[PDB]
């Protein structure tokens, strides 16, 4: 990694002005995203300096108030120097994108992951009202193979889960739909048992199972569905296999063991409510998108891809691919990078120059 | 005569009289509280009335048999096995001394 | 012949005892050890500490807190334990005075010292300091004045003490903005003292000073899935029900039927009976509806349906503070609508703190409850100013229970030693030797706050001691410049709680130790 | 003089007779004396220094690092780590005279260790242990019958106090509560009186509940007529403070009911179902519609409740405590003269509890809160509620509170006391010393080692206060000769005259009583011991 | 830390045993030998500890070469080796 | 100890009964009878 | 309380153990008294062997550690 | 004791008045047992196995005496020297099962408790030697002698 | 942590019997530590008691 946060943290410094030093890092990514090497720097040439001024005799509290002053000044040339800054102008931000990008592996990929990134910040955002940037709606998906030429920006929503149906695989005018109870043999919250006491009633409890599975894949048919998407359960099996058998004979894609936390995420990029109880699932629970397909990596492992939505409310994902684990990691941190520098230019409409030169006319 | 320790006084045991001027003793081996009545017993209802019976017939037994101790006649209540503190708090309501757990001696 | 010191042995293995010249060099060596180590970090000149831990975890934390320092230290000898107690104690009573009793003990035990050397019975140095401790005390509440009656006094008040507390601790920094920040905080109380009504919410990143006090109140849990995220004219309805499996409370009961059709229609039930008690929650006429357990998904549909806002696993903390804010009712029952309370806000939305998202209550009704925000560049920078706000907060909530308050600056001190000076003076024996010692530990404390800035102590305790015994009632030490001046003119003022309770419990620490003459160690486990 | 006997036989064949006998030791007769002797010495100085009001404390440190300061005899010699079996014996000494009397537990450590120090120059005189032994009892007898003689009664009525308060003055003078010295003895009084059975009978100590909390100060213990409970109200929303309260005391959780018995209930229908909801509904309404009949403002339960219950509580104006104990339930049961009702069905109007005020307690920047009950009708059970600037003093304040009581209670079961400041065994030694003179010469020895024994307490006082021992006690002796007055004592606090009646230090006569009885009784199983076979 | 009459290292017996050890020792010595009288005895072969070995049937030859722990055995050879040095013959008879 | 919910996943709360002795309560959080 | 670096025996027990020392060493040589007397065997640490009846013989080749067992020798 | 099944005893209970009677038919039942036991005239019992409370206290009601016998060769000789027959249930014994012996009563010997079956007549199929003595060792030698 | 003139005193003389006894047996160990040294390093590179009290 070049990120001077991920360096701090990775190695276990020992020292207690080091541990304040990562902790001075990670505040500043906290708050900016970049400049995490820089500020450390800085705090190390501020107490190299003060050891000079200790040395001379002068008290730490003199030489703070005297730092503070300092600083006051410095944020004022700072103010002074930098220059109002439009969303809508796209080369500003595109070089911004770039000069995050020029320091880390990617820098010959920046013409490809600059636009990337400008785009991924801007469509999660609105230009005209949004005072500040949720980067947790732009979710990032590490897939080996290829090279770092192949990242690619999904418009919308890419799930790593594998469809349970075979020879299903292509879904056009999908109507998705979350699922979050569970296809299975009846079973109350309740302790519940049932008694057997005569030979007719085993074949009674089968035949009732399984015109109770039927009855629900019946009528989550009945409201035009063709993708499933079930939430993952546990205490009770989500999906049987008698259920599965039955939704593949009516031609539906299933996908299961749905993460609890993602329901949010799906939600919002593909416009579907979710529903808990069969009683509730109609078809304006569903979500209507134009493609749902599961696609091949070449061999490297297989994606489920839901591009174009009737809803495309504020939501991208970004695929990063590469070589190894380690340029794939330090892609993905870089591309958080350049998110974050998008996002400070979003909160503060302000751009100043680069290259030493605030720093340069800071000192003067 | 015979006297011994206190043995582990339940709640309510401080609002009994610790004085009798000419008591009749119950010396019983029972353990008066609340508890399954065997071991290897189940109760099987399906319905509310008959769970408000089932609980009610146990607090009856208990009484029952306190309601026996007490028309007994005796104020001080002897037993090797414990005696509940839904017990004591009764033999308090009579004024009656109670102690269960005494040794078999 | 001593009980260790015999050719018998009576002691098991590692059993160990020592005398009284020995009890008490132990005893006073640590209390001194003690002493020696809190101070340093006492008055507006103080320096923090670092304590690293030598367990796995090895947390890092800098801290000013005199009774912060003595809590996280292996302390083998008692008598520091009975000094680390005692400001534990203190801490519990008061939020501050930890530092200033703590230094004044161990100056007291240093005094004792010093008189045992002079041969000098132990119980005749008790009497005397049991007369110095009501001479002073008495003294003290002489001393103080009160100005609960006006208001714009007592606010003012308020804002000296908070200004007096925090000019030690790392906010110093921006003092005025933290003194205000605390007594808006304390005010909004209406009289309670609640501390616990005051949330604190550390969120890294960002500048000292960008720490403020939220009109509102702030929430750090999460709305549900299909719920909207922002309500205007938000009608509150608090609750602490099951929403999640809610299981009737008959434990023995279960279902045994012979059929499948049988199960799913218990099934069905059960789903009814969820959406029932949702329907009878939605009767209130609500918009927003906080939960202290969890919500699952059926119920959390619902409420998505419904168009209500469904915060969930809002702790007991969290309810609280929000019945607090809102005035409504915590309700775990819906059968009587008319009879709850419902809280009101006039927005509830989401913010954007950091690179984390709060739920924000604007507007509230009461507002008796409230939530800080503190940004800062380290952790520990963090924590600090925490533990500061609650000493600034602590503070200012005993001055609102007791408004009397004293100068502070080493006018107190310099007060009690003179009126225990003056009792001296008039007391015939050794008890004059020991009252006189007290009024040198007490002469001591101011001097260590000057000591802790740099400057000429021995001639300002000298100069103050003169305005005192002149009938300046009101000196003392002026850190802003190095002088002595008018501490009722410079606002520098403090809780007369604070001072009197740091008063008699150093006495009563001296006291107990003194009195001490063998230490007796039983085995230890190791 | 170890390692028993090794003879290994007269022909070379092994002799074997005790198993480990070359692992063990023993000690035969006059050496096992003098050691025996030597290790009680010991222990006795040790505690002979915090004897008096100018005794000082010893600061015990037990095996985990948690450090007691103390001044209690029998608490210093429990907690001390010894192993000689004569230091066990003194300390099981110490332990009874607590157990039996309260007071007086240093005392009888120092009086055992004069005693034996004594009979070892006796035992180098050649004389029996034996008849030492009897010698000291008939000392003894001769000390406690002059102790009856010379004893006075004091009057034990509610109406004056003032003997009672000063009898708990002079026990509570040594401890270092001797700052609130008149406040504690007054409480410790009261406390005392307003729970005990008239007619001479037990002081049931039960129903005293000492209960100390860290803040505050010293001078802020005080007695609660009531009773005090760590415990606060369930929900956070009732109101702090209930005013002509009428308690509610239950045994059952207000949850629904449960058979002991292992039951299932079966549910075999949506009906059923439905009947199973609606139960448990009903259930809890006519709960609190039954806890809400009898006219009660507080109901205080043991078992704790759930959700439904708390919202119906608070709902219905009735403010209610969870999860009380079981001895607190019992208390408040006693204080506010209401009944303990096991079921709510049981629940009448003439079972409710009364009292004054109930309100819930803050200390200060703790979050902790507390729940007090008082200003009840005629309440029997009283409460104790110390405050102190550490959590040592609180321990020490308890003792010294604990030691108070007990010597009022002796006080209940016998109302003769004599004058203590070592008045009384310097009249006890001059009495002996007097029968001694007429009985034979071989036990006038052993008699008037008994005598210089018992003379040991008030010099022990004497040096204590700083003063020369010999010369004061010489000179106390002379005037209580010369001056019939057996009230002649040693001044420890300097008041400027030597007459303790004057100055009102009183001790009761059975705790003098049972210090010489015990002392004589251990002292004799210490001589009569001879040999020690540890391994 | 034992006291002792003796040394800790000194054994002693005494009766019926050992006059019955003694003479055990002395059958056994002449057992050694037993086999090599008369004009049909059988040679033996020893091995001497310096790595020599001695191919006789000579009872002195035989018994001067055998290292024994009872001392009734030593006794018997210094019999057998008295008989040799006196006449020269007649040590297996004695 | 803390307390975790099997189904949803989410950390309940950390300290209808339960003791470790030392009993608790969820129910109200608080630690009961000691 | 001495505080000698030693082991000490008083009163019966060390007059028992001279006793039972003196005794011992009568025993070793009581069985070679008078005409029925019979002899004994002392064997070295090395082998070599010593048959005698001697008592003085018997009693310088044993090895003595009782003081009182080294008076009877010297005896 | 009162017998139970040997394959598994399960009481159900589904009506209040059941669960209120249980005990009181179990402790008639007891009591017509030990009642009916006694009336033959059997005024001492002797079990193989542990004794339940309420039997016993229902035995002391009628004045029984009860020896417990945990050894079976124990009791074998018992029903041997007494003549009568180990039942198999708590029947009451019929007139050819009834033993008699002429006394039995508790008694002390030094400083031990025992019981004695005690005959009068010089008969009988067990004889017993009582051995006195001061040593375990010396009284096993003797009853090696006496073997 | 002070006191580091802890000056023992009276320990040393006190308790001279065990301290005397651990010096016998650590010199008793020390003539065959002095006695086996001798062969091994010196020469090596380039019952005990029974020995020893030979030698
Ligand atoms: N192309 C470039 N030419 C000159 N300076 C650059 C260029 N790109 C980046 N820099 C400078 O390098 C510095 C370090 O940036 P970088 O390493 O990307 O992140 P960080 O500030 O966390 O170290 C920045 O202050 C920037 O001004
Ligand atoms: N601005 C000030 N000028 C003079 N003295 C001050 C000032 N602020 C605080 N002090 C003194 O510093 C002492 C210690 O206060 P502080 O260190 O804040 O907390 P603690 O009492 O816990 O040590 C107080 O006794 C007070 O008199
Ligand atoms: N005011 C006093 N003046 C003189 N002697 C006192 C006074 N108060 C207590 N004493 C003496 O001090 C002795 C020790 O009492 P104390 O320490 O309270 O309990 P203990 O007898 O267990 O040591 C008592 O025997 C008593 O006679
Ligand atoms: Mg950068
Ligand atoms: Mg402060
Ligand atoms: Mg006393
Ligand atoms: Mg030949």
């Amino acid at each position: 990694t070049n990120d001077g946060a991920t360096i701090l943290k990775q190695m276990q410094v020992l020292h207690p002005a080091a541990r304040m030093l990562v902790e001075l890092s990670k505040a500043q990514d906290i708050e900016a995203g970049d400049g995490t090497t820089s500020v450390v720097i800085i705090a190390g040439s501020l107490l190299d300096s003060c050891t000079k001024l200790l040395q001379k005799g002068i008290h730490p509290t003199i030489i703070s108030e005297s730092f503070q002053k300092a600083l006051e000044k410095g944020i004022e040339i700072l103010t002074d120097m930098s220059r109002p800054v439009e969303l809508s102008d796209r080369e500003t931000l595109l070089n911004s994108a770039t000069t995050s990008l020029n320091s880390k592996v990617v820098s010959q990929y920046s013409s490809l992951l600059s636009p990337m990134s400008v785009n991924a910040v801007m469509k999660v955002i609105d230009p005209a009202t949004a005072t500040s940037v949720d980067l947790r709606d732009i979710k990032i998906v590490k897939k080996l193979g290829g090279t770092i030429d192949d990242c690619e920006l999904v418009e919308g929503l890419v799930l790593t889960q594998k469809v349970s149906n075979s020879g299903i695989t292509r879904v056009e005018k999908a109507k998705i739909g979350l699922i979050q109870f569970c296809l299975s043999a009846p079973k109350t919250d309740m302790d519940n048992q049932i008694v057997v006491s005569d030979y007719a009633q085993m074949d009674r409890v089968l035949r009732e199972e399984r015109a109770y599975i039927l009855n629900l894949v019946k009528q989550i048919k009945k409201t035009g569905c063709n993708v499933l998407l079930i939430q993952k359960s546990i205490l009770r099996d989500a999906l049987s296999d008698l259920a599965l058998h039955f939704l593949n004979k009516m031609k539906i894609m299933v996908i299961k063991d749905i993460e609890r936390e993602d329901i949010e995420f799906i939600c919002k990029t593909i416009g579907t409510k979710p529903v808990a109880h069969i009683d509730q699932f109609t078809a304006d629970m569903l979500g209507s998108a134009e493609l749902a397909e599961e696609v091949n990596l070449n061999g490297s492992g297989k994606l489920l891809k839901i591009t174009g939505c009737a809803s495309p409310g504020k939501t991208v994902t970004i695929v990063v691919r590469g070589s190894n684990k380690l340029v794939i990691e330090e892609a993905e941190r870089s591309i958080h990078d350049a998110l974050c520098v998008i996002r400070c230019l979003v909160k503060k409409r302000a751009l100043i120059a680069g290259g030493g030169a605030p720093e340069i006319e800071l000192a003067l | 005569g015979v006297a011994f320790k206190k043995t582990f006084s339940y709640a309510g045991f401080e609002m009994q009289p610790k004085k009798y001027h000419n008591p009749k003793i119950a010396l019983l081996n029972v353990e008066l509280e609340l508890k399954a009545e065997k071991d290897n017993a189940e109760i099987r209802v399906h319905t509310v009335e008959d769970y408000q019976a089932i609980v009610d017939a146990e607090w009856n037994i208990l009484y029952d048999k306190l309601e026996k101790i007490h028309h007994s006649g005796a104020k001080v209540v002897l037993s090797k096995l414990p005696i509940g503190d839904v017990a004591t708090q009764y033999f308090a309501d009579r004024d009656m001394f109670c102690a269960g757990r005494v040794p078999e001696e | 012949a001593s009980l260790s010191l015999a050719p018998v042995n009576i002691f098991k293995a590692g059993a160990d005892e020592e005398r009284a010249e020995t009890a008490r060099l132990t005893s006073f060596i640590g209390a001194i050890a003690i002493g020696d180590l809190v101070k340093s970090t006492l008055g507006p000149k103080g320096m923090d500490k670092i304590l690293l831990s030598s367990g796995r975890d090895a947390s890092l934390m800098v801290t000013n807190d005199g009774a912060t320092i003595l809590k996280n230290i292996g302390v083998d000898n008692p008598a520091a334990k009975v000094l680390v107690d005692m400001s534990r104690v203190q801490d519990d009573e008061v939020g501050d005075g930890t530092t200033s009793v703590t230094v004044l003990a161990a100056e007291l035990l240093r005094e004792a010292e010093s008189l045992i050397a002079k041969k000098i019975h132990p119980q005749t140095i008790i009497a005397g300091w049991r007369e110095a401790t009501k001479a002073a005390r008495e003294a003290l509440l002489s001393s103080a004045v009160d100005h609960g009656s006006d208001e714009v006094k007592f606010r003012q008040d308020l804002m000296n003490i908070a200004g007096t507390t925090l000019s030690s601790k790392l906010l110093t920094h921006h003092k005025d903005h933290f003194t205000k920040l605390a007594v808006e905080a304390v005010l909004r109380l209406k009289g309670s003292g609640n501390l616990e009504a005051i949330h604190i919410i550390k969120k890294l990143g960002g500048s000292l000073a960008d720490s403020y006090l939220d009109e509102g109140f702030l929430l750090d849990k999460k709305i549900g899935v299909n719920q909207p995220k922002r309500i205007e004219n938000a009608k509150i309805l608090i609750a602490n029900t099951g929403m999640d499996t809610d299981k009737i409370k008959i434990f023995g009961s279960r279902v045994r039927v012979d059929s499948t059709a049988k199960v799913a229609e218990i099934e069905h039930a059960e789903k009814e009976k969820m959406k029932e008690k949702v329907e009878r929650i939605l009767k209130h006429g609500i918009n927003c509806f906080i939960n202290r357990q969890l919500i699952y998904n059926y119920p959390e549909q619902l409420f998505g349906a419904a168009g209500v806002m469904a915060i969930e696993h809002a702790d007991f903390a969290g309810v609280e503070r929000l019945a607090l804010v809102t005035g409504g009712e915590i309700a775990s029952t819906f059968d009587h609508p008319e009879l709850v309370k419902l809280g009101s806000c006039k927005l509830i939305e989401e913010v954007m703190i950091g690179e984390d998202k709060l739920i924000h209550f604007s507007g509230v009704a009461l507002g008796e409850a409230c939530t800080i925000v503190l940004r800062g560049a380290t952790q520990q920078i963090l924590d600090e100013a925490e533990r500061s706000l609650h000493d600034a907060l602590c503070v200012l909530a005993q001055t609102v229970k007791d408004s009397r308050t004293v100068y502070g600056g080493g006018c107190s001190e310099m007060l009690m030693a003179h009126a225990v000076t003056q009792l001296a003076n008039r007391t015939p024996g050794k008890e004059a030797v020991a009252m006189e010692s007290y009024a040198k530990a007490l002469r001591m404390l101011p001097t260590i706050i000057a000591d802790n800035a740099g400057y000429d102590s021995a001639d300002l305790v000298a100069q103050l001691r003169a305005a005192h015994s002149e009938g300046n009632t009101t000196a003392g030490l002026d850190m802003r410049e190095g002088t002595i001046g008018d501490m009722a003119i410079l606002g520098i003022t403090e809780s007369f709680q604070v001072k009197r309770q740091v008063l008699l419990s150093a006495a009563e620490a001296a006291e107990v130790i003194l009195r001490v003459d063998n230490i007796i160690k039983a085995a230890p486990r190791k | 003089a170890s390692m028993g006997t090794l003879a290994f036989d007269e022909y070379g064949r092994p002799f074997l007779i005790i198993k480990d006998q070359d692992r063990k030791s023993r000690l035969m007769g006059l050496e096992a004396l003098k050691s025996h002797i030597m290790a009680a010495k010991a222990v006795a100085n040790t505690m002979r220094t915090s004897l008096g009001p100018n005794g000082l404390d010893k600061m015990m440190v037990d095996k985990d690092g948690d450090v007691t300061v103390t001044n209690d005899g029998a608490t210093i010699l429990s907690m001390m780590d010894v192993d000689h079996q004569i230091a066990k014996l003194m300390v099981e000494l110490s332990k009874s005279q607590d157990d039996e009397i309260g007071d007086g537990t240093t005392g009888v450590v120092v009086l055992a260790g004069a005693l034996l120090e004594e009979a070892e120059q006796l035992l180098d005189r050649g004389i029996h242990p034996i008849r030492i032994a009897d010698g000291y009892e008939q000392a003894a007898r001769v000390a406690i019958e002059h102790l009856d003689k010379i004893s006075d009664s004091v009057l034990v009525d509610i109406k004056d106090t003032e003997p009672l308060i000063q009898t708990a003055k002079t026990t509570l003078g040594s401890k270092v509560v001797n700052s609130c010295h008149r406040q504690m003895a007054e409480i410790a009084v009261n406390a005392v009186l307003t729970v005990a059975d008239m007619e001479r009978r037990d002081v049931d100590f039960e129903l005293i509940k000492v209960e100390g909390k860290v803040g505050g100060r010293l001078e802020d213990t005080k007695l609660i007529k009531g009773v005090i409970v760590d415990k606060d109200f369930s929900h956070p929303q009732m109101p702090k403070k209930v005013e002509d309260a009428k308690i509610a005391i239950l045994t059952c959780p207000f949850e629904p009911p449960k058979p002991k018995t292992k039951h299932k209930l079966d549910v075999t229908s949506v009906e059923d179902y439905k009947a199973l909801q609606k139960y448990e509904k009903e259930k809890f309404e006519e709960m609190i519609q039954q806890i809400k009949e009898t006219g009660a403002n507080l109901a205080i339960c043991q078992w704790g409740f759930d959700d439904e219950a708390n919202h119906l509580l608070l709902q219905n104006n009735l403010p209610a405590v969870r999860w009380v104990g079981g001895p607190e339930i019992e208390l408040i049961a006693i204080a506010t003269g209401g009944r303990i009702v096991p079921r709510f069905s049981e629940l009448t109007a003439e079972k409710l509890g009364f009292a004054g005020l109930v309100q819930e307690i803050s200390f200060g920047t703790t979050k902790d809160k507390m729940l007090v009950i008082e200003q009840c009708k005629n309440s029997r059970a009283v409460t104790i509620f110390i405050r102190g600037g550490n959590k040592m003093i609180i321990e020490e304040a308890k003792r010294s509170l604990h030691d108070a009581l007990c010597v009022i209670r002796n006080l209940i079961r016998d109302n003769r006391v004599v004058y203590g400041g070592g008045a009384a065994e310097i009249s006890c030694a001059l009495a002996v010393s007097q029968e001694a003179d007429k009985c034979p010469t071989l036990e006038q020895y052993a008699m008037r080692a008994f005598a210089d024994a018992l003379e040991v307490i008030p010099m022990a006082l004497s040096e204590n206060s700083g003063m020369n021992p010999i010369q004061t006690m010489t000179e106390v002796r002379a005037r209580q000769v010369k001056e019939m007055n057996p009230a002649l004592g040693i001044d420890c606090l300097h008041k400027g005259t030597n007459d303790m009646k004057q100055q009102h230090v009183i001790e009761t006569l059975i705790g003098k009583k049972q210090q010489i009885s015990l002392a004589t009784q251990m002292v004799r199983m210490i001589l009569k011991i001879d040999d020690i076979r540890k391994p | 830390r034992p006291v002792l009459v003796l040394s800790q290292n000194t054994k002693r017996e005494s009766g019926r045993k050992v006059q019955s050890g003694n003479i055990n020792a002395a059958k056994t010595i002449a057992d050694i030998i037993r086999t090599c009288l008369g004009p049909k005895s059988m040679m033996k072969m020893l091995l001497d500890p310096m790595g020599g070995i001695v191919m006789t049937n000579d009872g002195n030859a035989i018994l001067r070469e055998i290292q024994v722990q009872h001392p009734a055995a030593k006794s018997m050879i210094e019999i057998s080796r008295t008989q040799d040095e006196e006449v020269g013959d007649g040590t297996t008879s004695v | 100890c803390a307390l975790w919910d099997v189904e949803s996943g989410q950390l309940l709360q950390s300290f209808n009964t339960f003791v470790s002795a030392m009993v608790w309560d969820m129910r109200s959080g608080q630690c009961v009878q000691a | 309380p001495l505080s000698v670096f030693g082991d000490r025996s008083t009163g019966e027990t060390i007059r028992s153990q001279n006793v039972m020392a003196a005794a011992s060493i009568a025993n070793i040589v009581k069985s070679s008294l008078g005409p029925v007397g019979l002899d004994k065997m002392l064997v070295d640490d090395i082998g070599d062997v010593t048959i005698t009846n001697d008592g003085a013989t018997i009693l310088k080749l044993l090895e003595v550690e009782h003081p009182a067992a080294k008076v009877l020798c010297e005896l | 004791d009162g017998m139970i099944t040997e394959t598994k005893g399960t009481v159900l209970i589904k009506t209040a008045e059941e669960l209120m009677n249980f005990s009181k038919g179990e402790e008639n039942l007891m009591d017509a047992q030990v009642k009916a036991i006694a009336d033959t005239g059997a005024n001492v019992v002797v079990t193989g196995g542990k004794v339940a409370d309420m039997a016993l206290h229902y035995a002391n009601k009628y004045n029984i005496m009860l020896v417990r016998l945990n050894s079976k060769w124990d009791l074998r000789r018992l029903c041997k020297t007494v003549g009568a027959t180990a039942l198999p249930r708590l029947t009451p014994p019929v007139l050819e099962e009834m033993g008699h012996c002429d006394s039995v009563y508790l008694s002390e010997v030094g400083d031990t408790q025992v019981v004695v079956f005690k005959h009068e007549k010089e008969d009988g199929a067990i004889s017993t030697i009582v051995l006195r003595g001061s040593t375990d060792n010396l009284m096993d030698d003797i009853e090696r002698a006496v073997d | 942590l002070a006191g580091e003139g802890i000056s023992v005193n009276t320990g040393p003389k006190g308790v001279i019997n065990d301290w005397r006894r651990f010096k016998q047996l650590e010199t008793e160990q020390r003539e065959e530590q002095c006695r086996e040294m001798e062969r091994l390093i010196k020469k090596l590179s380039m019952s005990g008691e029974g020995f020893l009290d030979m030698i």
